[PDB]
């Protein structure tokens, strides 16, 4: 009797055990599963940010090696320039 | 100083998508970077029925690369212009897909366009009337042009922008 | 050996139960949080999608002016150059 109850109440929660062994296992797949999404929404956001630095750097370094070709033509003009100003004194001179 | 509108170009390469532009702006200092970068990114303030709007327009190598941001040109683009070569034949066939792949990202209440272009040299393999057909198939307006002789491509935009004000006006 | 191994057992499975039962109701809450990440992560990598063109725009039309600006800076003592060449042209003669 007493002694019946408790190996049955044992038996009772040994179930309630088996299911929350279960809830676990579920649970535990469910937040895998979710961490793959947030991790995909992440390794997502990188790449375009890899590229948005990218691009950046790319573009500037570029543009800059144009503006520095203009001036080292700008350059070459004003030397040229220069001589030619001073052509215009041995001229008035 | 005023109303904005974004235009892209959709197309394959040799199209001349490039041409059309550095041709349709009227600048020698801005640069190119579509031939480092992949990108080149215009402005040009243009009007008709007095408006004081200002184009902004892509053009891309479409190359792999910030294929990631390219990509976001389209979700942005207020117009989008489908361009092809009618030297080319290749160059026609793709234009179903690239539609395709308009629909997907394009928010849809985007003006396309068909463009027939480099209708210059007469290796001519198609026919306004072939491209007027792929149009109406997919709804949308069409024009030509040659960036060799200045005619029509003024059209080309001056088109969509119309197209694009009015879809704006009857809202 | 026996009732006392089944007592004990019983009261040790009584234990695993109120484990394994805890260790479910925080699972249940440690997805509430995984999903309020994934919840944003996702949002921010649209954020951040819808932002990119008028940002790379933005980058774009100041390397534009950067050579633009450079360019016609040179253009201007191009055209020097040719006037200079013009005035000592004459002044030889």
């Amino acid at each position: 009797s007493n002694y019946n109850q408790l190996k049955e109440d044992y038996n009772t929660l040994k179930r309630e055990l088996s299911d929350r062994d279960d809830e676990v296992k579920r649970l535990r797949e469910d937040i895998a599963k979710e961490n793959e999404l947030r991790t995909k929404a992440e390794e997502e956001a990188d790449k375009l940010n890899k590229e948005v630095e990218d691009l950046t750097a790319s573009l500037f370094d570029e543009a800059n090696n144009m503006v520095a070709d203009a001036r080292k033509e700008k350059y070459a003009i004003e030397i040229l320039n220069k001589r030619l100003t001073e052509q215009l004194r041995e001229k008035d001179t | 100083g005023s109303s904005i509108m974004k235009i892209l170009l959709i197309g394959d390469s040799g199209v001349g998508k490039s041409c059309l532009l550095v041709r349709f702006v009227e600048d020698k200092f801005n640069p190119s970077f579509i031939t480092t970068i992949g990108i080149d990114f215009k402005i040009k303030t243009v009007d008709i029925n007095g408006k004081k709007v200002k184009l902004q327009l892509w053009d891309t190598a479409g190359q792999e690369r910030f294929r990631t941001i390219t990509t976001a040109y389209y979700r942005g683009a207020m117009g989008i212009i489908l361009v092809y070569d009618v030297t080319d034949e290749r160059t026609f066939t793709n234009i179903k897909q690239w539609f395709k792949t308009v629909n997907e990202h394009a928010n849809d209440e985007a003006q396309l366009l068909l463009v027939g272009n480099k209708s210059d040299m007469e290796t001519r393999v198609v026919t306004a009337d072939q491209g007027e057909a792929l149009a109406k198939e997919l709804g949308i307006p069409f024009i030509e042009s040659s960036a060799k002789n200045d005619d029509n491509v003024n059209e080309i935009f001056f088109t969509l922008a119309k197209l694009i004000q009015e879809k704006i006006d009857s809202n």
